[PDB]
């Protein structure tokens, strides 16, 4: 490359084609030689004819060059037309990437990728470096995506996006070396969000909590502290800024150091708002109102409701239950209700992902049968259906009660523990099944061997399930 | 004997393994009942269907300047960590 | 300790409280709900596997038949005089909160106390040597005759 | 056309921080042109970061011959399209004649810088008197012509860099032999289209430069980390 | 040899579960193979990759 650029500067006419010299020193990779013989003079330069090389170094994967360009200007959203990423998202853009693009698309659908899909069924027939990002992003350059990152202005969502796309364009099974390097890339941009979030907290609290808020005019439609979510950065938001402004819009008004003792004995005692116990920084009547509308009392409300609603259901349904329904399980019957309405309004605002979850699958369930109990409660007289409604009754009671181990996921103490406890059921089922296994070759065995041709169905499951089901408790069979 | 004192032992190695992991899952989870739970303006909870018919009532009768001012706040910082990686 | 009680008092309340209002109809003595909803599924801790719900091994001569004497209650009979209660439903129940207390939730408190002997041993020695102090001085801040003798001096 | 190699843009950086730290003016040519472009967006960049605790004051001085549109008024105007600079706070455009003029803005700059110079304001370690630095670190002949007349007044402290065009010949060589063969190795491609008329007084005027070389320091490639603006100043 | 860090590597286990599945690629979810496996004439439908 020198031996050519040294034959190509003393031809003594093609001095002034200094284009020519600068598309010579792009086609090698000569970066020092092109910064030290063709920009330090400051003799020559216009600003605007740079663009045929730079869209050179762009498709020809070139960063320093493009580094060195935009270090002495140009513009990225002058350069872009829709026609230029036309021609790379229909001919530079690779087919394997394609396919393994609508493979993902195929198996993990999520809104960002639905809006990648739409945007690249757009682009191969507002926001220009964003789209050049993700085209960057989507074909594992690794060097021009970090060149075009610096020049972006709502950076910190950038890269939580490109981690989030990365993260999903890894798990395809196929082409695993591409699934490698997407995942290597992922994990380096959710480390660049998380580090440099780190310090926009740690100089003003303040912006960096409007910095967590902003839409960015419909990036991908959404907001940053939500695309660390959909994309489960659980690093992102482990860190203790956005805990701590987790926390101080969960006490709301009351001011963190104080002693949560005292908070809830103030919800025990109501006027006891207006005294110097609490301090209410983040007349007296606001005082009374915007304790009443903070999450954290609101919450603590409901859960003493809920236990209350435990203990009525408890006395209705051990010691006043007749043929007819007396005052308490009316009563009851208003608190399911609200119960109800209350469900119905969280499914109402969430969709169709409400199901996603299995604790409003089994809030539901739970009030299925409530209703079955009410309809088998209700038909008087019948005795074998006013039992029924109440073993229907015990069995939805059962559903209720094992909710408030997921009512109380949100203390300090108790908390990680019952998180903790859903990474059992793997060994839970190598136990059941080994278990199984031995009762099974156990119980077959010993009613084969002691008897002869049982023929009631009822004793057989109680011979060869039951006992040595039993015998795991130390019974020792008979 | 054999076969739940090995479900024991199981349990303390899982026990072992997701306890540097477990913070950062509770903390992630907090995320999600702080907004199910500032979704909505309602009143304590043996009420809040009278709220809800408020929302009723609501069905009865129906480029920014300092959004650039924090964007050109963050790239200072964006630089000065730039700045920060290639120092070390 | 705390998140073990927790949970089997959680698991004992849901249980004994479906137990006693699938068997019985309308107990009204306080003491012999809390001796059936509370104490049996806490003894089934321990391995006892609460007996009453098997339909065969129940006979009446534990009953009362009305609130007169000291025993509980019987099942709610038939008009053929018979338990109504399913063994269907009653013996898969005891079944599934005997595994879920007497070995799940007692094995998991077995790996969480081994989890904090884990961690606190290299802190052990460090507060034991630091609690030495308090016992050195409140002994040494005395000057006294043996025990007996003290009111004397 | 203006180059920013990333050791001046540390080093200018450096400098408005320095500025912002002690509480400084800066004077400057004020236009919408390569380095002024950049000391505008550095100052920006230090109002928008801290928005207040001595928001800094750069007056860029410009010829009235070169701006494309001017507007009089008594009534605030616009300005969209020389081109005068967005970010610098304070302007002051000197008046001449006819439009196509350099250098004309030197004079009253120049006698400003006198009578800052010998301004005295008490509380400053100084023994009062408001010391002064003059920078350069570019080419041309205003460079040379700044140089020489704030080194012709007394105090004038200049701090020159080893990097740029006239940065160079002023680094390098600390009579007229040497100046000529240092000045045709580091910079031909100027001088060709030059007679040596003038030639031979711009002689005369680094002959007037390195007279007094106490009131030149320099800084070095060496000396290329932190706090280095500091250590010149 | 029992150099079981040779077979331990994704390339061995790549092709020895390619080996296993055979027809059916690894990117669909093995619900489907056995649903498919439970209900014969279902063997005719989009629910299963045969590349
Ligand atoms: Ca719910």
């Amino acid at each position: 490359s020198y031996a050519l650029y040294k034959a190509f500067s003393t031809n003594e006419q093609d001095k002034d084609n200094w284009n020519g010299q600068l598309k010579l020193l792009l086609e090698w990779n000569q970066l020092d030689l092109a910064s030290d013989e063709i920009f330090t003079n400051d003799r020559r330069w216009e600003s605007a004819d740079l663009q045929e090389v730079m869209f050179t170094a762009l498709i020809k994967d070139r960063p320093k060059f493009v580094r060195l360009f935009l270090e002495n200007g140009l513009n990225l959203q002058k350069f872009l037309t829709n026609e230029v990423l036309t021609e790379l998202f229909s001919t530079h853009f690779s087919t394997l990437v394609y396919r393994n693009l609508q493979i993902a698309k195929n198996s993990y659908n999520d809104a960002l990728l639905t809006f990648v899909w739409k945007l690249v069924a757009n682009f191969r027939r507002r926001h220009p470096l964003q789209a050049l990002f993700i085209w960057a992003i989507l074909q594992n350059k690794k060097e021009l995506s970090k060149v075009i990152w610096e020049q972006t202005k709502g950076c910190t969502l950038a890269a939580l996006g490109a981690s989030k796309l990365l993260k999903t364009l890894a798990k395809v099974k196929n082409d695993i070396n591409a699934a490698g390097e997407s995942e290597e890339l992922a994990n380096e941009y959710e480390t660049r969000a998380v580090e440099l979030f780190t310090e926009c907290y740690s100089n003003d609290e303040d912006l960096a909590e409007q910095l967590l808020v902003y839409s960015c005019e419909a990036w991908g439609g959404s907001n940053c502290l939500e695309l660390a979510v959909e994309a489960t950065d659980q690093h992102f938001i482990a860190q203790p800024g956005v805990q701590n402004f987790l926390s101080k819009q969960w006490y709301g008004e009351i001011s963190r150091d104080t002693k949560n003792w005292k908070i809830i004995l103030c919800l025990f005692i109501i006027p006891l708002v207006g005294c110097g116990l609490v301090s209410f920084r983040k007349k007296l009547l606001w005082y009374y109102v915007a304790f009443f509308t903070s999450p954290f009392v609101v919450f603590s409300w409901n859960v003493v409701f809920y236990i209350a609603f435990l203990l009525l259901f408890a006395y209705v349904l051990l010691m006043d239950f007749h043929s007819v329904p007396h005052t308490p399980e009316l009563i009851l019957y208003a608190l399911v209700f609200v119960l109800f309405c209350d469900e119905v309004r969280q499914w109402y605002m969430n969709g169709v992902n409400y199901f996603t979850d299995l604790w409003n699958v089994m809030d539901t369930l739970g009030l299925f049968y409530f209703i079955a109990g009410i309809v088998f409660r209700l038909h008087s007289s019948n005795k074998s259906s006013l039992y029924s409604g109440r073993v229907i009754f015990c069995l939805d009671y059962i559903i209720f009660t094992l909710r408030l181990i997921h009512i109380f996921t949100v203390s300090r103490n108790l908390g990680p523990k019952i998180i903790m406890l859903q990474r059992m059921l793997i060994d839970v089922f190598f136990f059941l099944f080994l278990f199984a296994v031995w009762m099974v070759a156990f119980g077959v065995a010993r009613q084969g061997i002691l008897r002869q041709n049982e023929q009631r169905w009822r004793w057989i499951f109680r011979s060869v399930i039951y006992e040595p089901y039993l015998a795991m408790f130390g019974q020792v069979p008979s | 004997i054999l076969l739940v004192n090995l479900l024991v032992a199981m349990f303390g190695y899982t026990v072992g393994i997701v306890q540097e992991n477990n913070d950062q899952v509770w903390k992630f989870q907090r995320y999600f009942l702080v907004q199910e739970y500032c979704n909505r303006l309602n009143i304590p909870f043996p009420f809040v269907v009278f709220a809800y018919f408020y929302m009723v009532v609501k069905k009865c009768f129906k480029f920014r300047n300092e959004d650039n001012e924090t964007l050109a706040w963050e790239g200072v910082m964006k630089e000065n960590y730039l700045v920060k990686i290639n120092t070390k | 300790v705390f998140f073990f009680l927790f949970l089997f008092a959680v698991w004992m309340v849901a249980f004994g409280v479906a137990r006693q209002g699938i068997l019985r109809q309308n107990e009204q003595r306080w003491r012999w709900i809390f001796r059936s909803v509370i104490y049996e599924p806490y003894l089934a801790m321990f391995g006892q596997v609460p007996s009453d719900v098997d339909s065969t091994t129940y006979d009446f001569s534990h009953c009362t038949f009305s609130g007169n004497e000291s025993k509980p209650l019987c099942v709610e009979l038939d008009e053929h005089n018979l338990p109504r209660f399913p063994e269907w439903i009653t013996i898969p129940l005891v079944c599934i909160y005997m595994l879920s207390t007497n070995i799940l939730l007692v094995n998991l408190l077995v790996a969480m106390f081994g989890y904090t002997v884990g961690i606190v041993q290299e802190n052990n020695d460090q507060v034991w040597k630091f609690q030495r102090y308090f016992l050195v001085q409140e002994y040494c801040n005395r000057l006294n005759i043996p025990f007996p003798f003290v009111v004397f001096a | 056309n203006f180059a920013l190699k990333p050791r001046m843009r540390k080093i200018f950086s450096r400098l408005i921080y320095i500025a912002q730290s002690k509480g400084a003016w800066i004077l400057t040519g004020g236009t919408h042109y390569g380095l002024m472009k950049y000391i505008g967006e550095v100052v920006r960049d230090n109002t928008i970061s801290r928005n207040s605790e001595e928001n800094i004051v750069a007056i860029g001085i410009a010829a009235w011959g070169m701006v494309s549109n001017r507007d009089t008024l008594i009534d605030e105007g616009h300005f969209s399209a020389y081109i005068l600079d967005n970010n610098h706070t304070h302007l002051l455009l000197v008046d001449n004649g006819c439009h196509g003029h350099p250098t004309v803005e030197a004079k009253l700059r120049n006698q400003l810088e006198k009578y800052i110079s010998e301004r005295t304001s008490q509380d400053s370690n100084y023994g009062g008197k408001i010391p002064i630095v003059c920078f350069a670190q570019g080419g041309g002949r205003e460079t040379l012509k700044a140089i020489n007349t704030s080194v012709k007044s007394k105090i004038p402290c200049v701090v020159v860099e080893g990097s740029g065009q006239i940065a160079d010949v002023i680094a390098s060589l600390v009579t007229s032999s040497m100046v000529k063969e240092k000045l045709v190795r580091f910079l031909p491609r100027t001088v060709s289209r030059l007679p040596e008329e003038e030639i031979e007084s711009w002689i005369k005027w680094l002959k007037e430069i390195l007279e007094s070389s106490h009131l030149l320091t320099v800084i070095k490639m060496e000396e290329a980390g932190d706090e280095i603006v500091s250590n010149a100043i």
